RNA sequence: GUAGGGGAGCGUUCAGUCCGCGGAGAAGCCAUACCGGAAGGAGUGGUGGAGCCGACUGAAGUGCGGAUGCCGGCAUGAGU
RNA sequence: GCGAGAGCUAACUUCCGUAGCCGAGAGGGAAACAACCCAGACCAUCAGCUAAGGUCCCUAAAUGAUCGCUCAGUGGUUAA
RNA sequence: AACCGAACCUGGAGAUAGCUAGUUCUCCCCGAAAUGUAUUGAGGUACAGCCUCGGAUGUUGACCAUGUCCUGUAGAGCAC
RNA sequence: AAAGGUGAAAAGAACCCCGGGAGGGGAGUGAAAGAGAACCUGAAACCGUGGACUUACAAGCAGUCAUGGCACCUUAUGCGUGUUAUGGCGUGCCUAUUGAAGCAUGAGCCGGCGACUUAGACCUGACGUGCGAGCUUAAGUUGAAAAACGGAGGCGGAGC
């Protein structure tokens, strides 16, 4: 069985050159006019997991993309 | 038959159980616990029974193939 | 390596215990009996000397001693705990406070058992057996 | 009268075994005397000052024996083997 | 025979701790942003080369070497000097 | 292919069993209450070994203490006595000399006292 | 030194090759004070009556005291 | 054990801080005794010194020394 | 159709089993944890923390002294 | 469900002895009846006969250590082998546990059966080998007491 990729992955992560894995920063869809406009602007963006949280990235997307 | 494979081409498995030697009673496993049962199954993005971070985090954008160029 | 004897001996000897104090006497003689004193002593044998002993009913007691030193014996039936003052028992039957005491002075299994064999207490001033020629021992610390 | 740690016992004329010693069939021991084994006695330096004489007769590898360890409720066994090295010296001191 | 209750706390409660104090102490090298105390309030004055956010957290402005002053009770104040 | 056991179980089996001979009842003739009986005698060897070495010192000791009586003296005594004196004896030694050999014992017991003096 | 990780090995069937034994008697069974650091391994003798050891290499249905485990035989309770 | 709460300044109690041990630690001591005291066992020895703890007999080792105390078996378990 | 709060036979079927039992040959090396937070979670699991093997570094670790800064307990004290 | 095996060949034991028989002892056959039809080997539990040393004052997880007694001599006259007397010492195993001799679980006994595996042309490391800026084939085709062909595909090559 070839082992699948983790569809949920797909949108959430990425592969990076290296081999290291990331994310989006997270909270940003209600919790707005809080706000500050520098969260905000903060939130949007991408960031790159802590570490503890990379295998299982891995192996959630074996061919990368 | 005169032949011999490398050292260190074919190490020997590991038989666990067989004796005090040896991993004795428990095969590695540990002491009770889901993960000293013997079934098919958790799997791997299985944590706590909690909320995962792949479900905490944001989804962007779609997906496309387009064209990709060989460089 | 180490040396084992041959029991030839059959060493018999005489203490009297007029006067003396019957925890110490019974040190004497428990010892003079297990055998230690003897340069070759062998712990699996029995070795020791049989001690004659004589005048138990003067044997000396640390007052107030008598009056309140207690005997207990147990019979296996309830309300069995009976019981008897040092001059009780030294009235109706001494050698039996000579013999409690090495007795209790020498060890418990088969081999002490065995020991007490060797003991042969009368009381005053006489015994019955000359015929053995035991040779005195003196009661002393050394 | 010692070798290996270990005082010994000798009159004369009797193989002995003691630890493995350097040497060969048929070379030569002397040792100090602690004691006397005979006449008048002596003991300490003088019995230092006299010395004995022995020829190393063998060497040899002990009787087998083996190393048996247990612990309860633990599946803690342990089996072992042993042999103790020794050689054989005959004796004949002044 | 046995007993009912009912009563319990109105109490247990406290709150998630608050990491505070002095991060960083008196001959500390110091890079340029590097905090050094987080406190409740005037506890601790900026000096120079030290700027203090709504926090009243001390943040070191310049790099260099820390230097505490205690400008006897109550009035203490943080600063940077830097080496040569 | 498939492996049998063959001949393996009971060899094993028959070499715990031989060990075993001349124990009581099931303990020589079962193989589990054999193999078990030894578990229980690895512990009593091993440890016997040790204690050994710790009983045969006892021994000599009382021997001497004995000897050192016989004449006058108690063994610590005689024991300071000879180290005082530099006579250098293992206890076995002097063990053997305190019961086999009268006079010698003897003579190291007044060097002894001497030493004492 | 418990869980656990690591390392070097012992023994079992089958397989390839080499060595080689065997009716002046194989495997299996039985006794044994010898050998090896341990799994283990030989010597001799008794049994048996036709197959088999050693070495290197390969592959496993490969090593048991437990599971109120499974099949089987025989004990105890009892001359009750 | 020490430091606190809870508890009755109860629990072989409960919940935290801290050291050590047991857990996973055999060996000597504490009669017996996971924990306490001494002490971390590669194997062999019929060898020597020590630790805690001990040296009247069971039981290895002074029925030791000197100046006192208690006479109540206090010793060998509690208080106003 | 000798045990019916849903008969019995066979099949799905090796149902599932965060639970209990059980887990077999030897020696050598190191060697834990029972803490934190999160969990329809509390005898289960995720990630840290702790173990081991390997490859990298190359004294960065350890103890203890010196220097310097931080502290509000022990005590104490009554200035609020 | 359980079930298997005389012997090369039935030459399957005429005949004699005890017994109603069963069973056996002879004889005869056979290479061997140490193969006789409850017939290849014939382990262990378990039941007995005989012999060695032992046990009727004794408190015991049955061992272990030390010594003495008797006995024995084919890896055996010593480091002995068997057996014993007496002394010292000693709380079955497993599991489960903070903690097991536990009056906690399992177990009558011995013998056999009995539990970490297989798969994919999946994923990811360690070791090894072949090629090496390149490396590799799959289905299949042909051959086949062997293997060779087969480039479709796949992996590196650039990331964001
Ligand atoms: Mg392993
Ligand atoms: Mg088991
Ligand atoms: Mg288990
Ligand atoms: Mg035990
Ligand atoms: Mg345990
Ligand atoms: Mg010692
Ligand atoms: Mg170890
Ligand atoms: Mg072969
Ligand atoms: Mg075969
Ligand atoms: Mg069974
Ligand atoms: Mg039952
Ligand atoms: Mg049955
Ligand atoms: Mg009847
Ligand atoms: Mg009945
Ligand atoms: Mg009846
Ligand atoms: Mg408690
Ligand atoms: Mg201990
Ligand atoms: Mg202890
Ligand atoms: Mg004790
Ligand atoms: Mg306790
Ligand atoms: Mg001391
Ligand atoms: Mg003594
Ligand atoms: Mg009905
Ligand atoms: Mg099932
Ligand atoms: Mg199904
Ligand atoms: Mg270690
Ligand atoms: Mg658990
Ligand atoms: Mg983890
Ligand atoms: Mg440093
Ligand atoms: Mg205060
Ligand atoms: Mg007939
Ligand atoms: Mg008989
Ligand atoms: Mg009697
Ligand atoms: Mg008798
Ligand atoms: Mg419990
Ligand atoms: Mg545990
Ligand atoms: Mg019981
Ligand atoms: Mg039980
Ligand atoms: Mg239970
Ligand atoms: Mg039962
Ligand atoms: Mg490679």
């Amino acid at each position: 069985p070839k082992m699948k990729t983790h569809k949920m992955a797909k949108r959430r992560i990425k592969i990076t050159g290296t081999g290291k894995v990331m994310a989006f920063k997270s909270g940003k869809r209600h919790q707005n006019t809080g706000k500050s406009g520098d969260e905000i602007r903060g939130k949007g963006k991408g960031f790159v997991l802590a570490k503890a949280e990379w295998a299982r990235m891995k192996l959630m997307l074996p061919r990368g993309k | 038959h005169d032949l011999k494979p490398t050292p260190g081409s074919r190490k020997d498995r590991k038989r666990v159980g067989r004796g005090p030697g040896g991993t004795d009673k428990t095969a590695g496993r540990g002491h009770k616990g889901q993960k000293s049962r013997s079934g098919a199954g958790k799997g791997a993005f299985f944590e706590g029974g909690r909320s995962r971070l792949i479900a905490r985090l944001p989804k962007r954008g779609f997906n496309n193939v387009g064209t990709t160029y060989e460089v | 390596k180490t040396y084992i004897p041959k029991n030839d001996e059959q060493n018999w000897v005489v203490v009297d215990a007029s006067g003396v104090p019957l925890g110490r006497l019974a040190t004497l003689i428990a010892s003079r009996i297990r055998g230690k004193h003897r340069p070759d002593f062998t712990p699996n044998m029995i070795q020791g000397d049989f001690v004659v002993v004589i005048n138990a009913a003067q044997v000396a007691l640390t007052g107030k001693k008598l009056d309140d030193k207690v005997y207990t014996r147990y019979t296996g039936y309830q309300g069995g705990l009976k019981t008897e003052t040092a001059r009780e028992a030294l009235s109706k039957h001494p050698e039996r406070v000579i013999e409690h005491a090495v007795f209790g002075m020498l060890p418990k299994g088969r081999q002490g058992r065995a020991m007490h064999t060797r003991l042969k207490v009368y009381a005053g001033e006489t015994h019955p057996h000359s015929a053995q020629k035991p040779q005195v021992l003196k009661t002393q610390p050394l | 009268i010692q070798t290996g740690g270990k005082q010994y016992r000798v009159s004369e004329g009797d193989v002995i075994r003691v630890e493995s010693l350097q040497g060969e069939a048929g070379d030569k021991v002397e040792l100090k005397a602690l004691f006397v084994g005979g006449e008048q006695t002596v003991f300490g330096e003088d019995a230092g000052k006299y010395t004995v004489q022995a020829e190393v007769v063998e060497h040899g590898r002990g009787k087998k024996i083996y190393i048996r360890k247990y612990k309860s409720g633990v599946q803690y066994r342990r089996r072992t083997g042993h042999r103790q090295n020794f050689t054989a010296i005959k004796i004949l001191g002044i | 025979a046995h007993k009912k209750g009912v009563g319990s706390s109105k109490n247990g409660r406290d709150s998630n701790p608050k990491y505070l104090g002095v991060k960083k102490f008196g001959g500390e090298v110091v890079k340029a942003g590097n905090i050094l105390v987080r406190q409740r309030g005037t506890k601790f004055k900026a000096g120079q080369g030290v700027g203090m956010g709504r926090d009243h957290t001390l943040f070191a402005l310049s790099d260099g070497k820390v230097v505490f002053i205690n400008k006897g009770k109550g009035a203490r104040f943080i600063s940077i000097e830097a080496a040569q | 292919p498939r492996a049998k056991t063959g001949i393996v179980r009971r060899r094993r089996h028959k070499k715990v069993l031989k060990r075993a001979k001349g124990f009581w009842g099931s303990r020589s003739k079962q193989y589990r209450n054999a193999f078990q009986t030894l578990l229980n005698a690895a512990t009593y060897e091993y440890r016997d070994r040790r204690n050994k070495k710790r009983d045969f010192r006892r021994l000599w000791i009382q021997r001497i203490n004995a000897g050192a009586r016989l004449h006058g003296m108690n063994y610590s005594t005689f024991i300071n006595g000879l180290k005082r004196a530099n006579i250098d004896l293992n206890r076995k030694v002097l063990a053997d000399i305190a019961a086999r050999e009268p006079e010698a014992f003897k003579a190291l017991v007044d060097a002894s006292r001497n030493a004492r003096q």
